[PDB]
């Protein structure tokens, strides 16, 4: 048990991890299913032990890669996993292997997920950090203070629409 | 604003790690890849429709400790930093909203980052007014900022100076009526629940198609190979592949049309968070019924809650 | 203005010549269309459950009661590929058509007039817009008004000449330390407080945080002179 | 005279009435 194995009982077969459960089964039942026809629970024939059918570590493989004329260092990032079943940092989308965690918050250049982004800092290396939502600024609010602009400039922006 | 990000693989959903099932997927060419690139493009557009509406100001402003804003009570809309900064209204907005290749991934802009984006729009409209949306953060008192909103709709500023205590009781009591309405009436948040009804209820119908026979003699790939001959089981397996890919061609079509409706709503949500919030909309009945003064946006799961101030 | 506006046009030309990342709104339309056209020809090489991908190879080799089964599986497999081709292109055409309704709005309101909408003519206060030609799109040149510097001055809602409250018509009342001046929120100018710039409304016993200042009446020196 | 403005005459407006405009310049001369 407790592995990514292929279970084959007298009434149910498939592939899943037999983890511990907290439900309450009936002595004449054999297994249990989910709402939309998904087997997620099994029962031993003559042993008081309730086990679930946990799916193994699966998901897409997303690789953060730089340009072909800039750098060659990449990182390994799997989806919907942890850092135990697989520069190691755990995120909500999966385990990020190949990036050192930095407490300093910088500008989000490459998105990863759950507020975590990566950048290329000096020689270039992939880092893991929480993205910055903007520059901190405390407005001097008062009842008898105002800021009237005296100098101006002319800036022309460009917006592209199909 | 956006929807729930869910990536469904074209391999693990059709074939349950079978060798003979994957041999027929190569005969279709790039039919497996076009279903994966279509579901991946929705998650890219969900991140684009989230950042273009919420992340509009490149500077995060904080609330000053001196809360002298003309006698108003902004404690119900300010997120508490001691608790995920959530206000008194946002506590009800989060609680009243509820295998084979199904990969659920969280988005980049989580709910903890929308509270800091709305805090810059809240402190920016009060302390700096409308100057931070066009240039630098120019400070201005809130008693004189509200007098300019009356001048845009043709109202003299003498009414604000003589009814300061009258506007402090009608506005602060109107916020509590919305908080009591969302807790009692559960049908008031049906728009946020409609995003779940188009994603979670649609995912429950997708797994039930795997148990369907689809005109074949069985619904399990292991039963057809073990019973029928290997030259004879390829006909009944191909009937299951043609039926299960039709379920994927229906789920991609029904979600991409609904993704265009959220993206069309994201263009309206970005307009109501810029024209109605950061400025003063001259459009009649755009911020709701009545003469629009200002608006304060709130965070919501896969959406946004508006609080328009009407006259 | 002539030194800042002419220099802002040159920064757009230097940005387009340095890299092509500024035109990403049009390159995504071509890349999603060119890859959709090239992948459709690759579906003809697929078997689609048949023994071959060529229509002439199945008919000239198999039996005429036997080749009709493999061709019909190949035709129905190609009709599902064309069904996805019509479905994926029509939803993408509806997004450009929804963008064309937004482009028709900006070319008729922002270009042909002055709009008072925030984040509709770029970032900043809108003055004018110049459209430019583009393949399967349009390029806008939104002229914006952004301030550079500022000064912190003491403000007041109104003043009190002889007990009555004088409210400003346009702008607020600031002071450099000694005298109160009239200015707007976008440009500083030491204007003298006259009767033509304010109006009498209410009294000086209701407004909280009011100050006292003598209003310069132009009717008084014209009579004694 | 500051809250209103003079435009045209009083012989072309349909449905016009007569009144008295309190000119603030008149008590200034008599002061």
């Amino acid at each position: 048990k407790n592995k990514c194995v292929n279970f084959n009982f007298n009434g149910l077969t498939g592939t899943g991890v037999l983890t511990e459960s907290n439900k309450k089964f009936l002595p004449f039942q054999q297994f249990g299913r989910d709402i939309a026809d998904t087997t997620d629970a099994v029962r031993d024939p003559q042993t008081l032990e309730i086990l679930d059918i946990t799916p193994c570590s699966f998901g897409g493989v997303s690789v953060i890669t730089p340009g072909t004329n800039t750098s060659n260092q990449v990182a390994v990032l799997y989806q919907d996993v942890n850092c135990t079943e697989v520069n190691v940092f755990q995120t909500r989308a999966g385990c990020l292997i190949g990036a050192e965690h930095v407490n300093n918050s910088y500008e989000c250049d490459i998105p990863i997920g759950a507020g975590i982004c990566a950048s290329y800092q000096t020689s270039q290396s992939i880092i893991a950090y929480t993205m910055s939502l903007g520059a901190e600024n405390s407005v001097a609010y008062s009842n008898n203070s105002i800021a009237i602009p005296t100098n101006f400039t002319i800036s022309v922006t460009t917006e592209i629409l199909p | 604003v956006s929807m729930t990000k869910t990536s469904v693989d074209c391999t693990m959903y059709i074939c349950g790690d079978s060798t003979e099932c994957s041999n027929l997927l190569l005969q279709y060419g790039s039919f497996c890849t076009q279903l994966n690139r279509a579901l991946t493009g929705i998650a890219v557009e969900q991140d684009k429709n989230t950042q273009e509406v919420f992340a509009q100001v490149k500077q995060i402003y904080k609330t000053p400790p001196i809360k002298d804003f003309g006698g108003f009570n902004f404690s119900q809309i300010l997120p508490d930093p001691s608790k995920s900064k959530r206000s008194f209204i946002e506590d009800l907005l989060f609680n009243k909203v509820t295998f084979n290749g199904l990969t659920v991934l969280p988005p980049l802009l989580t709910d903890e980052m929308i509270a800091q984006y709305t805090s810059a729009l809240l402190a920016g409209t009060i302390t700096s007014g409308w100057t931070f949306g066009a240039g630098a953060a120019l400070q201005i008192p809130f008693a004189m900022q509200m007098a300019y909103r009356f001048n845009g709709i043709g109202v003299t500023q003498n009414v604000l100076y003589e009814n300061q205590k009258l506007i402090a009781n009608q506005f602060n009591s109107a916020i509590g009526k919305i908080q009591d309405s969302l807790s009692s009436t559960a049908s008031a948040l049906g728009k946020l629940q409609d995003v779940v009804n188009q994603n979670a209820q649609a995912l429950n119908t997708l797994v039930k198609q795997l148990s369907s026979n689809f005109g074949a003699i069985s619904s399990v790939l292991n039963d057809i190979l073990s019973r029928l001959d290997p030259p004879e089981a390829e006909v009944q397996i191909d009937r299951l592949i043609t039926g299960r890919l039709q379920s994927l061609q229906t789920y991609v079509t029904q979600q991409l049309i609904r993704a265009a409706e959220i993206r069309a709503s994201a263009n309206l949500a970005a307009t109501k968070m810029s024209e109605c919030v950061l400025g003063q909309s001259k459009r009649v009945d755009f911020c709701g019924k009545g003469y629009h003064l200002m608006s304060f946006p709130q965070s919501a799961p896969h959406g946004v809650v508006f609080l328009h101030v009407t006259y | 203005i002539a030194n800042q506006f002419n220099s802002a046009i040159g920064k757009i030309q230097d940005s387009l010549s340095s890299t092509a990342s500024a035109l990403g709104k049009l390159q995504d339309v071509v890349n999603q269309n060119a890859q959709a056209l090239n992948t459709l020809v690759k579906q003809l090489s697929s078997n689609f459950g048949a023994i071959s991908s060529v229509l002439n190879d199945i008919l000239s080799r198999l039996d005429p009661p036997e080749a009709e089964v493999q061709i019909d599986r190949l035709i129905t497999g190609r009709l599902q590929s064309l069904q996805t081709y019509v479905t994926q292109q029509l939803i993408r055409a509806a997004e450009i058509r929804a963008s064309a309704n937004l482009a028709a709005t900006k070319m008729s309101e922002c270009v042909l007039g002055q709009s008072k909408r925030v984040d509709f003519c770029g970032k900043g206060y809108h003055l004018m817009s110049f459209p430019q030609s583009a393949p399967h799109g349009v390029v806008f040149l939104h002229v914006t008004y952004v301030p550079a510097q500022e000064k912190n001055f003491t403000t007041a809602p109104a003043i009190c000449h002889d007990g009555k409250a004088h409210f400003p018509r346009e702008g607020v009342f600031v002071s450099n330390g000694t005298h109160w001046f009239v200015t707007q929120r976008n440009f500083y100018e030491p204007q003298i407080i006259t009767t033509d710039n304010t109006f009498v409304s209410g009294n000086c016993d209701v407004v909280i945080g009011i100050v006292n200042n003598t209003v310069y009446d132009p009717l008084q020196p014209e009579l004694d002179s």
